[PDB]
């Protein structure tokens, strides 16, 4: 506008701004907006950009001012000059084709006055405050009214004030479809950048909601938990006073019976008063009075508001042996179960019961991992279930792609699962991006439709019905997709296709940090950009505009697919693949192409490319990265009596399936046999051939790793022979075992990542002290095991060791009132009984043995501070051994 | 009958089951002289149908038949050199094709394929301790989805 409002070569302006013509068709159609707008100021200088342009010199003011010429106000006159359209067809050009126009101008009148004067500008706007209108106006008036005048910045939004009520007036037949786009449109755009601002986006809010009456029940669900976001305190505080509003609203309506928002909120609210203890009083009221709605299970709820106002309690179940409220989904509803867990309550003790699996059992192990900050009392609670747990336990979609002609609707489908549920809403504007795509495409697809387009489909599959629920109104509009995204355009153009092969397909070291990151988007956007030459309405839009959303991933299987209708048969990184020394992924990536690749050759549809293909080869590649598809990429090109020695590294990558017995191993030389007797499963014989071999070379050749034998006979029962033979030798890494085995002890401690025996003896090698606090300093090592487990150095073995060292508790717990003593050791043999029902007598011993050795320790320990449970743990410790060799005879 | 209560004794021994190494059986009740009984298996269809599939256009099928009938009167053995081992350079086996062709998934076929052959193995033995015969192709019965071979009834 400052350089608009200039008459001496005012562009140049940009020399800097840019830091040539250029510059100004950066935003070519703001400056069109800008002298429609500029009206009076209109100018030579505008008929030169207006020269610049083409059709555009009257089409852009006819159709791309529109977008926002309204937002530009530039008076009545100009508005009613627009009105006039000189050059478009009256208002349905700038009204029916332009309903998005009043975000726009809604942006640009975002006065955002303090709310001394908000609440007089909503008390005409919103007349009447009509129950939830009255809630709102109430967390309006909550408001210290600290707002800046200074906000409205070039403040057209000054001018509008509540002036806007007589513009948004204009408008009619308001429905939830636009409610439910704008917010999601807002939302997203005022999630980012500086918070500086960001009480324009509260009131935005607060301003779409007092103009909408669309309050249909259980279908706001959405709007509670899509802005659950309290990133900052001040945010916070403006969302806690609209959360209390919306509360007070499912009240004063005394419907939206909605359960599963609740979780959502929890978390939420939880975790905000985790170091930032403090919560409004009318939040307070607005979530505490919904305790008597009845609306919900209750039970866990009426457990959270406890625990947020007074006298947490509930020790006798919430602390441990309360149902796993999330054992359904949600998925990071745990979340608040784990927080829960810290919060107050107690250290889980007296082993809780509590059996339950199934659903809960998976989704502790589904998503995983969810706990980047809590700990306390829940680590201890899961530890305890480990057991429990434990005792619990894509083709068809391909066939059918492939079994079609050129059906990309099959895109659609993958599309409207994707936006339904994928991430569930992970506060991103890729719900937006999918949503608008989706909006677009549905109302072509019933809409113009005409030609099935592979968007009719939709409706044919009933898809349609499903996702034109809250969309396929108000749309339309290839031209509006474009304002919401620049993509469908020059990007396609940009992306073409030889393009990728010299750059994103290229070896374009250049790209490494690129990867998966942007080098695949950057192919798939080449593909859709070559697709796009014969691509169907609405598609190759859709295709651009999610080019720059992450993990989209599988839609490029499927493009890929089409765009190899051409005969063309491009192919080039096909036929140069191997050269992958710049990043991982993008190998990846390929391999999964070629596998699908070749199943279309197993309906034989078309399959010159993949005789094409450079058989083995990249085979060595497969094999670096490891994947199990090498035994057909390379058996099926053999199939025959020729042998090829890259066959024993495949079935080394393995470990072993009991294959490498069936190699051909029959060698011309004596003894070199020793070498494979060695390799699997024996527990005699190899002992003695690495025997042999020792004695009749090691003269001087003790090189040899003593692996091979020390392997074999510790797996033959001796510790004797192998503390001895490979002592302070380099030979393995698992030495702590033989000395838990023996009495030796004496290896310092394993802090540098332990597992399985180490984390046994680290348990009780580093206990201190005849019973008493001791207990506490081992149920440390709980924890600190955990922690390890978080590495995971392997799998399974890791929820089996804290088994183990909460085995050690308990038991050892338990020198305090010394009565009840045995029954705990009874309860825990016949636990072990059961835990050896499988898995074979072997890696199990170490924990019998540990558990022998804790109750010596405490029993050598202890002396006189104690009073007879020294009686007690020698007792404990002999019984125990008894019943060790009892299993090792059964089953060992 | 007998087939239940031998799995039952390749149970219970750790390193079988461990394996997930046993056989398939039925239950079957007759009913009167005509019985019928049913449980046909899912999923399952047969090995010749299979095969025939396969081998469809590959030389000559009702041949090779002719072949396995014209020489059962010939002298002594004879006919393995004058014939069989010349229609044995057919076509060469083609069986492979059918899970490479039915499982491209290689996570899957992989397992498919080791419960495939744990499953002769099985199968092999039992049949010899017992003593059966017949067999015949058409009475081996091959699921797909995990690859299980199974005997349907034998005699």
């Amino acid at each position: 506008q400052n350089l608009t409002e200039l008459f001496e070569y005012c562009k140049f302006d940009l020399i800097m701004y840019w830091f040539h013509e250029f510059l100004g068709r950066y935003f070519v159609e703001i400056s069109a907006i800008y002298f429609s707008q500029g009206f009076n100021q209109k100018w030579i200088l505008d008929m030169l950009h207006a020269i610049t342009g083409n059709g555009d010199a009257y089409l852009v003011d006819n159709s791309y001012y529109l977008c926002i010429p309204l937002a530009f106000i530039s008076g009545g006159v100009n508005e009613l000059i627009f009105d006039i359209l000189p050059q478009i067809s009256g208002k349905t050009t700038v009204k029916y084709h332009k309903k998005y126009r009043l975000l726009m101008l809604k942006w640009i009148i975002r006065f955002t006055d303090l709310g001394s004067l908000t609440e007089l500008r909503s008390t005409v706007e919103k007349l009447f405050p009509t129950s939830y209108l009255s809630p709102y106006l109430f967390e309006n008036s909550s408001v210290s009214m600290r707002y800046q005048y200074p906000l409205h910045i070039p403040l057209a939004l000054g001018a509008t004030l509540v002036q806007t009520q007589f513009a948004h007036e204009k408008n009619n037949t308001h429905e939830f479809k636009l409610l439910f786009l704008s917010v999601i449109t807002d939302l997203e755009k005022t999630s980012t950048y500086i918070g500086k601002l960001r009480c324009a986006r509260e009131l935005k809010y607060l301003f779409v909601l007092y103009e909408n009456v669309l309050v249909k029940s259980s279908t706001l669900n959405f709007i509670i938990i899509r802005l659950s976001k309290f990133l900052i305190d001040t945010q916070i505080h403006d969302e806690v006073i609209t959360i209390f509003s919306s509360l007070l609203n499912l009240a004063d309506k005394n419907t939206f019976e909605i359960e599963p928002s609740l979780p959502n909120l929890f978390c939420k609210i939880f975790i905000y008063l985790r170091e930032n203890k403090q919560l409004s009083p009318s939040f307070q009221q607005a979530i505490k009075l919904l305790e008597h709605r009845d609306l919900i299970k209750i039970k866990t709820w009426k457990y959270c508001l406890d625990a947020i106002f007074g006298n947490i309690v509930q020790d006798d179940i919430y602390e441990n042996t309360e149902l796993l409220d999330a054992s359904d989904c949600g998925v990071d509803d745990v979340v608040l179960v784990s927080l829960l867990f810290s919060y107050a309550r107690r250290p889980v003790a007296s082993k809780i019961g509590c059996s339950l699996s199934k659903a809960a059992a998976i989704n502790i192990l589904k998503h995983h991992v969810p706990k980047e900050y809590l700990s306390k009392n829940f680590k201890l609670w899961f530890a305890a279930l480990s057991r429990r747990i434990l005792q619990q336990e894509h083709l068809k979609n391909f066939e059918m792609v492939f079994r079609h002609p050129e059906q990309p609707h099959m895109i659609y489908q993958r599309i409207s699962t994707f936006n339904k549920e994928a991430e569930l809403y992970d506060s991103t504007e890729v719900f937006f991006i999918s949503e608008c795509i989706l909006t677009y495409l549905v109302g072509y697809s019933i809409g113009n439709s005409e030609s099935e387009f592979c968007f009719r489909d939709n409706i044919m599959n009933e898809n349609k019905d499903k996702v034109a629920p809250l969309d396929k109104d108000v749309l339309n509009a290839i031209y509006p997709l474009a304002n919401n995204f620049g993509m469908e355009s020059f990007i396609c153009d940009t992306y073409l296709s030889v393009n990728e092969p010299y750059n994103c397909w290229l070896s374009k070291f250049a790209r490494s940090l690129i990867h998966q990151i942007s080098f695949n988007i950057p192919p798939i956007v080449c593909l859709y950009p070559l697709c796009k030459g014969s691509t169907a309405f609405c598609e190759l839009v859709l295709t651009d505009l999610f080019f720059l959303s992450t993990t989209y991933d599988p839609k490029s299987c499927l493009n890929w697919s089409n765009r190899i209708f051409t005969q063309i048969a491009m192919l080039l990184h096909v036929k140069d693949s191997e050269i992958k020394l710049k990043m991982l992924f993008n190998v990846i990536k390929m391999i999964r192409m070629g596998s699908r690749c070749k199943e279309r050759n197993c309906l034989r549809i078309y399959s010159s490319l993949d005789l094409q293909e450079i058989c083995q080869i990249s085979l060595k590649i497969k094999e670096f990265k490891f994947g199990y598809l090498l035994f057909e990429e390379m058996n099926m090109p053999n199939i025959r009596e020729m042998n090829i020695n890259t066959l024993q590294k495949i079935y080394e990558c393995i470990n072993d399936g009991d294959f490498l017995a069936g190699l051909p191993v029959p060698h011309s030389i004596e003894g070199v046999l020793n070498s494979i007797n060695r390799i699997d499963s024996d527990t005699w014989k190899r002992f003695l051939f690495n025997n042999a071999d020792f004695d009749a070379n090691y003269t001087t050749s003790l090189e040899e790793e003593k692996e091979s034998l020390i392997k074999a006979t510790e797996d033959s029962g001796f510790y004797g022979l192998t503390s001895l033979l490979e002592s302070r030798l380099s030979g393995s890494s698992d030495v702590y075992k033989w000395n838990l085995e023996l009495g030796d002890w004496k290896l310092l401690t394993p802090k540098v990542v332990d597992s399985k025996a180490k984390g046994l003896y680290y348990a009780i090698k580093n206990l201190p002290q005849d019973v008493g606090f001791a207990e506490k300093s081992l149920e440390k090592s709980l924890l600190t095991i955990f922690d390890s487990r978080q590495h995971f150095i392997s799998q399974t073995e890791w929820m089996d060791t804290l088994n183990a060292i909460i085995e050690f508790i308990k038991i050892a717990a338990i020198p305090q009132d010394v009565t009840s003593f045995p029954q705990t050791l009874m309860s825990i043999m016949k636990a072990d009984k059961e835990r050896l029902n499988t898995i074979d007598f072997y890696d199990h011993k170490t924990t019998l043995k540990s558990r022998h050795t804790l109750m010596n320790v405490l029993s050598r320990n202890s002396l006189d501070e104690n009073v007879k449970c020294s009686k007690y743990l020698r007792l404990g410790s002999i019984i125990q051994l008894a019943n060790y060799v009892q299993l090792a005879i059964a089953n060992g | 009958q007998v087939f239940q209560q031998v799995n039952k004794v390749l149970q219970n021994d750790k390193v079988l089951r461990n394996l997930d190494l046993g056989i398939r059986t039925y239950k079957v009740v007759p009913l009167g002289p005509k019985a019928g009984i049913i449980e046909f298996v899912a999923n399952s269809t047969s090995l010749h149908q299979i095969l025939s599939k396969l081998h469809t256009n590959d030389k000559i099928t009702f041949d090779q038949a002719r072949k396995g009938m014209k020489a059962v009167q010939t002298k002594s053995n004879e006919e393995r050199l004058k014939a069989y081992l010349k229609i044995t350079n057919e076509i060469k086996p083609q069986l492979r094709n059918f899970f490479f062709d039915s499982f491209p998934d290689p996570l899957d076929w992989f397992e498919a394929k080791k419960t495939y052959t744990k499953g002769v193995a099985a199968s092999s033995i039992v049949g010899y301790i017992l003593g059966l015969g017949d067999r015949h192709l058409n009475n081996i019965l091959l699921d797909c989805s995990t690859g299980e071979p199974i005997h349907i009834d034998l005699g």
